[PDB]
């Protein structure tokens, strides 16, 4: 399924913003 | 976290090297089919060029083919005072009118063994003709009649001898 | 969290080149196959009206054709006399014809611009039996060739006709 | 077709995350 | 500046919600793809078990009449006390072998007998000369009227 | 905020839900047109086998009537049919020259001939009565050894 592999980029792009939302909120705890 | 770091460094390498295949493999099938498909476009140009020509030839033929209709019109009225305008076929019997005489008397013919009938036809006349004509017309070449075909050629000799 | 997001950044800058121009190679095809496939149809369209065009032509003329056979029927019938064929060598034209007398016929054109017929009869078949039978009802001379205008054709026709 | 559709689709979600991430930005500068 | 930003989500969010619709519409037809087949897969299930049985009844027939045959063949051979061991032919005319005196008959209509003794002891080949005529010995031909004539001439001299 | 949000939430999982429908549509289909492909295959080789075991049965059964044809021409004898009433096998006969008409039942073993005149010109039935002992027509029952020599005997009177 091309969809399906591309499915899998989604989520990749999801997870990347998941670890920049983690870094994030410790960023404003740091502050 | 690192946790979670290390899951997306994962899911984007798994990620990026699935679709490149993929992407790769639809890629190589698809050319292959493009090359079938420009073949057959080019094939399917040839039997337009065939049916253009063939389409021409038969177009001057059909027109030649009057033409010596026309043309074979023409000569039997210059040789028989004779010319034969149409044909229908009302069912039962085909018809034909007919233009006989000298610059005249129109008439149609009937055909139903076999068997034929006359009959004339004055739908539209200056009485001036129409009695020119009936002095020189035998008053039943004035009414419909019925003979068996082996005397039509006797009939139509009659009628030229008297226009 | 500083130079992982450097790094992070570089990757994402490699993979979108790599995915993004695969996508487009790949949409070109996208675009291309329906271009392609909109091209065949149509061309698909023409042949189908071309063979119609054949077909309804090869109907016309076999069906015209049926009366150019009907008609030379009904003149034998009606005149006992049919037109086998025409050839144009040249100047001229020529019919062989059968009223049983065979002959031919030729047109002149051009000159005082009146037409001008030369017949001549032709015995390409014959019994000597009836070529003296012919003899006996044909005057001499129809035999031999001759030259008239065209007015007095059908002058012409009657004779013979009269004669068998 | 379809790739094109889901390219837009993701990359209006990824606009979002965009302006996600600058929001935060800007309160990093504050 | 918030401004563009909410107009580009929304941007964003309508064309998504197109590509979802243009995503059933695939759907929508495939149920269709997909049903049209299983009729299609049908078909062919009935026209094979159709030739199925076919099949197996040509096999039964077949076993059927060839049993009849064995038989008959059989039955002949013994109340008639002469067996028809093959049949070639070869061009023109076919030819059997028969069975004691071995010949072979030909057919061309017309017939042709000939002797067969390619083997035989001597002291049966004499047995042989004294019930039976020297023609007999020798290739002959007469017309199929005469054939069961010939064979109950054998019949009587052995 | 919440709008925005629950908007692109539900396009997506339609996506997902449509994205998954396609992923499952696309191979219960793909794995009908292998299905298709071998029922296809199996019919092409049922009419092969078919058609060749139509001309075997027939030829054989064809040959049968070569067989049948020759002992006709040569025996002036043929069998018409065979029952199995029970006990016994039987078998139509006609023999003679262009003829008497019986049957044999068959039930250690044994004979049984009787003569069937179920239907006669009356001229013929006085024909046949003058060439024929007047014993054969009458039912009769003799071992099978005897057979061929039955047969001889009802030839050499016609």
């Amino acid at each position: 399924t091309l969809l399906q592999l591309l499915s899998n980029y989604y989520k990749a792009k999801l997870d990347s913003e998941r670890i920049y939302n983690e870094y994030v909120q410790s960023q404003y705890e740091f502050a | 976290p690192l946790t979670v770091y290390k899951n997306s460094v994962k899911q984007q390498i798994d990620s990026a090297d699935l679709l490149v295949a993929n992407l790769v493999n639809e890629n190589f099938v698809l050319s292959e089919k493009l090359d079938t498909k420009a073949t057959e476009i080019k094939q399917l140009q040839k039997q337009i060029d065939s049916l253009n020509a063939q389409v021409k030839e038969l177009k001057t033929q059909t027109s030649q083919q009057a033409e010596n209709s026309e043309v074979i019109k023409d000569l039997y009225e210059y040789l028989c005072n004779v010319r034969v305008h149409k044909s229908y076929e009302d069912d039962s019997g085909l018809w034909f009118d007919i233009s006989q005489g000298t610059h005249i008397m129109d008439y149609k013919l009937g055909f139903v063994v076999t068997e034929v009938i006359y009959a004339p036809v004055l739908k539209q006349r200056s009485t001036e003709e129409l009695y020119s004509l009936q002095s020189k017309l035998p008053e039943y070449l004035f009414e419909t009649l019925s003979f068996p075909l082996s005397s039509l050629n006797q009939f139509y000799n009659k009628i030229a001898k008297s226009l």
